[PDB]
């Protein structure tokens, strides 16, 4: 997703990110939302097993 | 119990102890370490195998 890469699951999510945010973050500095520039939805994104 | 708080020390202190130490573990894979990007992907898609 636009230069930022990554693996997992995609979701859909119910999140709040500002009209200029691009993509969450955890307490920890792991990438958690994404919000696809096509659309702009909120998208989450989980862990493999 | 009820009201008096700082009562059960010991155990958030171990509590404590453990989560700071698994904190610090996780937070170490941005460092550098003398290369010359954290990330793994883009070095070694960007540079020649030697
Ligand atoms: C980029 O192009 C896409 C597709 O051409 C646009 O997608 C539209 O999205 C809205 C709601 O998100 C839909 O109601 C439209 O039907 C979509 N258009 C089409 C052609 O399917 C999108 O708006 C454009 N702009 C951005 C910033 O993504």
């Amino acid at each position: 997703f636009n230069g930022l890469t990554g693996t997992g699951v995609l979701t859909e999510s119910n999140k709040k990110f500002l009209p200029f945010q691009q993509f969450g973050r955890d307490i920890d500095d792991t990438t958690d939302a994404v919000r696809d520039p096509q659309t702009l939805e909120i998208l989450d994104i989980t862990p493999c097993s | 119990l009820s009201s008096t708080a700082s009562a059960l020390g010991k155990l958030q202190d171990v509590v404590n102890q453990n989560a700071q130490a698994l904190n610090t573990l996780v937070k170490q894979l941005s460092s550098n370490f003398g290369a010359i990007s954290s990330v793994l992907n883009d070095i070694l898609a960007r540079l020649d195998p030697p």
